[PDB]
């Protein structure tokens, strides 16, 4: 529940941790509801709050879990890579180039199916 | 907030068996091309467009099913992060369209020829289209794996493949730099035309059901490679003697005679009297050779010891006769091995050491800088045999080890017995 | 906001004048992908006069700009069809249309 | 992210004629039969 020290919130325990065949491995939380980019772009106080276009949400790693094996960010429906192997180095990433026939550049545009840090990057 | 529903076509995706792969141990080229000519292609058969695109995909990532999937649905080349399609006018990569800015640019009408030009020391995929260049190129994507052409069709479509001169006939030319298509296929099997990840084959019974595709590794193109005892310190340019004895036998039997000269034409051998009339570099490299065979030996857990000299030294030549002796009349006399029958222990080393011997050699071939091409290109760096051994087919396979046959049961008739 | 942007070019000479029929087997879509219609699905080549304005004004306006047999794709802005309100039960309001057309015959 | 799940084969697929036609020509390969199918979305997703 969201209590007036807390947002709402939801979080993962494991069940076995201690011993008679506790599994681990590294498994991928997506959540179930999309957000959406607008299809063109722009290129508390009230006023502030209701014009706003920029959105906040956040995790806590607990104690006893490690941020070097803790990654957090975006991910697109398009990603199905299920590895135990993972690290930043194994994100599809393709960047897009496009110009002119001079040959002189237009654009540079990186897809990538995969938008996140590494809680390792930092402590 | 619903569910919706729409009728849409199917798509399959075919490939050639060339999978060009880069890595730190390359024997591989990683600069290719290769055109596709278009010739027939009706643009509506069904209520949707024809779908028909032509590009580049990885191995262990792309995997196109004839039905569902991501998107709407049809989902084949650059539908996904694992491939990146070209239909004419659009780019298609990680699902989504691209628009390019080409010359007369068009969807892939009928008499029209593309072509692909890859890289893989830059990540880079460019094409031209009848000629002409197209205005965008692919960059910084991923090379944990290997590469294939790709065309991805709807129904109603009939097109050619241009791969090169032994199976098609370039309707361009290649940019210099840009090898083609028919170069990168394995030894082991011929060029042949297939789907991908399929699971129905329809046979003559009825229907086959097939398992997963074995795919071929990224690193399964890089090859693989102490101290000695004074007990085999001797025996080494024993066997060295034995080796160019046996080898001017093997010289003086197709037609090899002693000569001054070295002339494979005139048949002329100029180690064909004795190991010692070899000249100083062929009788540095008969030690080195053995030297190394030896190292090897003792490396991969085989013991040796040493044992029974006398009935080693008791075992005589083998019989040279008049049909022997070549024109020059001195005939070889190597140990005779008549004694020795190797064991299947024995027969499973001698082909671990061959595996070994033929795999740092080409490591040092490697080091040369030399890459693969089924034809034999010695200026361009060219050697039909660059691969491991076990993408080596099984002729040059047999020919390395009945080559290392000859030194094993000569020194176990040398007295030498062989852990394993 | 009438862009036109060629998908396969016709006879480049013919193109139709005013008072004229044309028969268009045309589909559209919206800006998320969502086919909204088509024509070959109900096997018939749409007819319709130019300048009475019986289709949008997005349409017609791409209509003209085609020569017979191109294939043109369009793309109607808001301002142009369905601007404030649209079209009940089917396109949302200030929605960008896009379109796939093919003059068959008929000028 | 579960790694595998459990899909439908389809009834008919694309009948595929494959044939290398000549030494210079290449590798030929062609389709005429069209095959469809209906499809659900799941717009949330976007997998049909």
């Amino acid at each position: 529940d969201g209590t007036v020290d807390t947002p709402p919130c939801l979080r993962l325990a494991h069940r076995t941790w201690g011993s008679q065949n506790s599994l681990v491995e590294m498994l991928f939380l997506r959540l179930s509801l999309p957000v959406q980019f607008h299809q063109h772009f722009r290129c508390d106080d009230p006023e502030i709050i209701l014009n706003t276009t920029t959105y906040y949400y956040s995790v806590r790693v607990f104690a006893g879990q490690e941020p070097s094996c803790v990654w957090v960010g975006w991910v697109t429906p398009d990603y199905h890579q299920h590895d135990m192997n993972f690290d930043l180095s194994k994100v599809r990433a393709v960047t897009v180039t496009m110009g002119d026939e001079q040959g002189n550049v237009h654009s540079s545009l990186k897809c990538s199916n995969c938008y996140m840090v590494w809680g390792g990057d930092f402590v | 907030l619903l569910l919706q529903t729409n009728l849409i076509n199917y798509v399959t995706s075919i490939r050639p068996n060339i999978f060009v792969g880069r890595a730190e141990g390359s024997t591989q080229y990683g600069k290719w091309y290769f055109e596709v000519m278009v010739d027939e292609v009706v643009p509506f058969l069904t209520a949707q467009a024809t779908h028909l695109r032509v590009g580049w995909a990885l191995t262990e990532g792309y995997s196109p099913y004839p039905g569902g999937g991501e998107g709407w649905g049809g989902n084949g080349v650059g539908d996904d992060l694992y491939s990146y399609g070209f239909d004419g006018l659009h780019l298609w990569t990680g699902h989504v369209a691209r628009p390019v800015t080409s010359p007369g640019q068009h969807l892939l009408a009928p008499e029209d020829v593309v072509s692909c030009c890859l890289d893989l020391s830059v990540p880079s995929i460019s094409f031209r289209i009848n000629g002409c260049p197209v205005q965008g190129v692919f960059e910084a994507f991923n090379l944990d794996g290997l590469f294939f052409p790709v065309v991805s069709f709807s129904a109603g479509v009939k097109v050619r493949f241009l791969l090169g001169g032994r199976h098609g006939e370039f309707k361009f030319l290649p940019p210099p730099g840009y090898a083609p298509c028919h170069e990168a296929v394995l030894p082991r099997e011929r060029l042949r035309l297939e789907p991908i990840k399929e699971y129905r084959r329809e046979g003559p019974r009825g229907p086959h059901l097939v398992g997963p595709s074995r795919c071929l590794s990224h690193t399964d193109f890089v090859p693989c490679p102490i101290v000695l005892p004074p007990h085999l310190e001797r025996i080494r340019e024993k066997l060295a003697e034995n080796i160019h004895e046996l080898w001017a036998l093997t010289r003086i039997e197709q037609g090899w005679t002693y000569g001054p000269v070295r002339d494979d034409n005139k048949r002329l051998h100029p180690c064909l009297v004795n190991f010692h009339s070899l000249p100083e570099p062929e009788r540095n490299y008969n030690l080195q050779m053995s030297g190394e065979t030896l190292k090897t030996l003792l490396a991969l857990g085989c013991h040796v010891g040493m044992a029974d000299e006398k009935a080693e030294d008791n075992l005589k030549k083998t019989k040279l006769p008049k049909t022997y002796m070549m024109s020059n009349g001195y005939k070889p006399a190597p140990l005779d091995l008549s004694h020795v029958r190797l064991t299947p222990a024995q027969t499973t080393l001698v082909d671990r050491l061959a595996e070994n011997g033929h795999n740092v050699w080409a490591r040092d071939r490697v080091a040369q800088g030399w890459s693969y091409s089924a034809v034999q290109d010695i200026p361009a760096r060219r050697n039909p045999r660059l691969v491991p051994y076990r993408l080596l087919d099984e002729a040059t396979k047999r020919s390395n080890r009945d080559s290392l046959c000859q030194a094993v049961r000569t020194l176990l008739g040398y007295g030498y017995n062989i852990e394993p | 906001g009438v862009e036109i942007e060629t998908i396969s070019p016709g006879d480049g000479r013919t193109f139709p004048k005013k008072g004229q029929t044309c028969v268009v087997h045309y589909t559209g879509m919206l800006q998320n992908g969502k086919k909204f219609d088509s024509s070959r699905d109900r096997n018939k080549p749409f007819k319709f006069r130019i300048g009475k304005q019986e289709v949008i004004k997005g349409f017609e306006e791409g209509a003209a700009q085609m020569s017979l047999g191109q294939r043109a794709k369009l793309t109607c802005t808001p301002d142009v069809a369905y601007g404030a309100t649209g079209h009940p039960g089917v396109i949302p309001p200030n929605a960008t249309l896009i379109f796939d057309v093919e003059l068959l015959n008929l000028e | 992210l579960m790694p595998v799940s459990w899909s439908r084969m389809p009834n008919h697929f694309l009948q595929v004629e494959t044939r290398r036609a000549g030494e210079r020509l290449g590798w030929a390969v062609q389709c005429q039969d069209p095959l469809t199918m209906m499809a659900l979305h799941i717009p949330e997703e976007n997998r049909c």
